[PDB]
RNA sequence: UGAUGGAGGUAGAGCACUGUUUGGACUAGGGGCCCAUCUCGGGUUACCGAAUUCAGAUAAACUCCGAAUGCCAUUCAUUUAUAUCCGGGAGUCAGACUGCGAGUGAUAAGAUCCGUAGUCGAAAGGGAAACAGCCCAGACCACCAGCUAAGGUCCCAAAAUA
RNA sequence: GCGGUCGCCUCCUAAAAGGUAACGGAGGCGCCCAAAGGUUCCCUCAGAAUGGUUGGAAAUCAUUCGAAGAGUGUAAAGGCAGAAGGGAGCUUGACUGCGAGACCUACAAGUCGAGCAGGGACGAAAGUCGGGCUUAGUGAUCCGGUGGUUCCGCAUGGAAGGGCCAUCGCUCAACGGAUAAAAGCUACCCUGGGGAUAACAGGCUUAUCUCCCCCAAGAGUCCACAUCGACGGGGAGGUUUGGCACCUCGAUGUCGGCUCGUCGCAUCCUGGGGCUGUAGUCGGUCCCAAGGGUUGGGCUGUUCGCCCAUUAAAGCGGCACGCG
RNA sequence: GUGGUGGCGAUAGCGAGAAGGAUACACCUGUUCCCAUGCCGAACACAGAAGUUAAGCUUCUUAGCGCCGAUUGUAGUGAAGGGUUUCCCUUUGUGAGAGUAGGACGUCGCCACG
């Protein structure tokens, strides 16, 4: 349904594909939030970058 | 006295399966026919695939331990 | 112990990671020697262990070495500064990794083979133990 | 001897082709039926 | 990023090929011993034994096999905002270390040479006593406000003698 | 510096796209073929067993087994037995003008290419053929040679001389090729730079080296361990021989000696002690111990070392191989 | 049923055994014919239909070999971490090779003669 997103941990020393998942998710300083819809893509994004962010229904 | 080597020749696949190309694209790229030409695919001199007509790049498997590369025009 | 002939001359020292992949278990002998650790093992250290080890049995049973030192190793004299091509080869060795079995024994009583594996082992390199066959 | 030979249209004399050939192989001088692009036709060249 | 389809032979593993290799069985055959010498036919070492077979290993330049990843692509999907091209202006061509995968080295070096990611370079702040490259984290400013990261809470020295 | 290397092809390194370095590990090329090219048709190998004159392991022949263990001009990899391997017939497509589109790529280049036209080879036809199973066998421009050419032609006609097209002359191999043309000494030297780069010392590393250990075959009359200890294995030290090139080349003075020492203990003497193959006197080995002491000469620049004569002893090392 | 002819990874093969020729296919008889053997009418080519299922070939049985092969476990590994860091360990996702349960002595078409 949807997903609200926060950036718990810096992107600083970080992959440049978590990088971008994070900028694709629209997310900016630490402890930005967003929301999204649960697709399975943007699943698969929060997956790929679940240790640095946080995640609510 | 070693030292010495040739430069690399970019062989492998130039085309994705699936992947639309024009007629006469370079399909593979290979020392002998380690991939046979299928359907609307010619082999060059030097044994590179390419495409004879416009379509759809595909990689078969040409029986039971043999590869294939067919272009289907759409 | 040196192979008969290589195909190369020189090749790389390699990587120990993991079990040994095979030889694990005891295959002709009643009991065996079993590498806990991963080392290489040279000829000469080879040689040592079954001397020691038959010199104890007085003879009496049989002796497998299950590893071979198959590969190669260079050095380079001292005074040589890095570089101009490969040193020449030096000595041979057997990459053995924990589990590896290295050394089996029979016809021999219990007592006899465990104080023979235990003279071996303080031969290698290597932290080792003792098993029977199943 | 491998040498490289210059074949040339005996019709018109115009050297048309390079190739080569093995002297002791091929003591005399080579002769091939050639299309001549000068007389646009196939004609009998001579090595020269 | 997901889904789908592909190319490829690495890690691993395996011995079907090629090398390296162990033990057993058997033996072509080679050996010295005597008889027989026209050196002819035995009889021998559990003499040495090819090839075969059984069992067991091993490999950067072995492969019957073969991943995870990465890569290419799709009028695809979700999110996002860059990509091309044309032109003006550059600087750069001494890199460093850390983690991971290799080579060289001695499986030495704060060594050397690549691949890969980060950081420093060009990055202040907190921690690691001090300590470019490690851990946390990116300073537009003001505040004698609050919550946390790494790391910590007996005193130096903020916080558990929990 | 000496040696090696310089362009091109193949493999590994190369981390399953591609690419990827080292004075990394292995090999090849500077051609060859008039068929070893094209096409049509046809054919299938290497070895093994068995049999068989010369003939023997093995020449040639036959049957059987035999999926590739052969061959593929030439290195390797890939590929090929529906052949790309082998034989025969005819032939010269080892063609001319090109070329949609691709790969590769800084550029220059390099690679593949259906298809169109001309005119052909083979085949009945389909159709195949723009060299060879594929990937090396090569060299820019300038300059010159040769052939062709409906191009130009300094008032005009010619000519001279050029252009265009085709092709030849490169170990220009230091192979993107300085010039048509070129070797050395410098301690008589000089300048501009670098700790980007060596020698001294420091740093890192510890292979080597010194020292200490493990196992204990053995020697020790018997007896592994009084003493010594093979084959092997594990560490410590940072005094050796080395490796790296991190500070210093807009200067960090290098051996030995003298003066002055100071520190470490793996102790040379003195002190305490265990074991002894310790009768005693001497010793051997090990443990504790750094308080003090630990030499005067001959030779040599010497350190070192030998020698002479002593001593209880004539310690080993660090301190920029301490101290200009 | 048999003969052509194809498609699908050998689950289609191999080995072994058994039955059949009505037609058909086969062996089979010959070399006058076109045609041929680096010798041979063995082959290829042509003419013919005496005999035989003996072989080939078709059909059938056979799991001996070959072939295919689930599940489980493990190796490896992406990601996130840890450790005493030439190596090793945890979480999470993926997950072989091997060994196996088993599968399988083929199936889906078209044509002609029966
Ligand atoms: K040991
Ligand atoms: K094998
Ligand atoms: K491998
Ligand atoms: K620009
Ligand atoms: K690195
Ligand atoms: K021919
Ligand atoms: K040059
Ligand atoms: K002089
Ligand atoms: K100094
Ligand atoms: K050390
Ligand atoms: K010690
Ligand atoms: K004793
Ligand atoms: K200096
Ligand atoms: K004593
Ligand atoms: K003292
Ligand atoms: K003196
Ligand atoms: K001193
Ligand atoms: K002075
Ligand atoms: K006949
Ligand atoms: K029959
Ligand atoms: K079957
Ligand atoms: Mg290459
Ligand atoms: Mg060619
Ligand atoms: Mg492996
Ligand atoms: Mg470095
Ligand atoms: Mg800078
Ligand atoms: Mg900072
Ligand atoms: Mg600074
Ligand atoms: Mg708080
Ligand atoms: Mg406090
Ligand atoms: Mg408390
Ligand atoms: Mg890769
Ligand atoms: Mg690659
Ligand atoms: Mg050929
Ligand atoms: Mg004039
Ligand atoms: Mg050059
Ligand atoms: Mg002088
Ligand atoms: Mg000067
Ligand atoms: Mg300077
Ligand atoms: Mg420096
Ligand atoms: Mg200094
Ligand atoms: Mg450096
Ligand atoms: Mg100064
Ligand atoms: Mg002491
Ligand atoms: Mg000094
Ligand atoms: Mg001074
Ligand atoms: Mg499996
Ligand atoms: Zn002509």
């Amino acid at each position: 349904a949807e997903l609200k997103i926060t950036l718990k941990r810096s992107v600083i020393g970080r992959p440049q594909n978590q990088r971008a998942t994070v900028k694709a998710l629209g997310l900016g300083k630490v402890n930005s939030t967003v929301t999204k819809p649960a697709n399975e893509a943007i699943k698969g994004m929060v997956n790929t970058i679940s240790h640095l962010v946080d995640v609510e229904e | 006295s070693n030292g010495r080597d040739s430069e690399s020749k970019r062989l492998g696949a130039k085309s994705a399966d699936g992947q639309t190309v024009t007629g006469g694209s370079i399909l593979y790229r290979q020392r002998g026919t380690k991939i046979y030409p299928g359907v609307n695919v010619g082999i060059g001199g030097d044994d590179t695939l390419f495409a004879k007509v416009d379509g759809v790049v595909r990689f078969e498997r040409k029986g039971r331990d043999k590869k294939q590369v067919s272009v289907y025009p759409v | 112990l040196v192979p008969k002939r290589v195909k190369h001359r020189r090749e790389f020292r390699g990587k120990m990671r993991g079990e040994a992949k095979g030889g694990k278990e005891v295959a002709f002998g009643e009991w065996g020697l079993q590498a806990t650790e991963s080392h290489w093992i040279t000829n000469r250290q080879i040689e040592a262990a079954r001397i020691a080890m038959t010199r104890y049995m007085k003879r009496g049973g049989k002796v497998w070495i299950k590893i071979f030192p198959h590969k190669s190793y260079t050095s380079k004299a001292i005074g040589v500064r890095m570089g101009k091509g490969k040193g020449a080869p030096e000595g041979w060795v057997s990459p053995v990794k924990r589990g590896k079995i290295m050394f089996e024994i029979a016809g021999v009583p219990e007592e006899v083979a465990r104080e023979a594996l235990r003279l071996a082992s303080h031969k290698l390199p290597v932290k080792t133990k003792i098993v029977k066959r199943e | 001897m491998r040498v490289n030979i210059t074949l040339e249209c005996t019709s018109c004399k115009e050297r048309n082709y390079l190739t080569n050939k093995n002297k002791r192989n091929n003591p005399d001088r080579l002769e091939k039926q050639k299309y001549c692009p000068r007389e646009r036709k196939v004609t009998l060249h001579r090595e020269t």
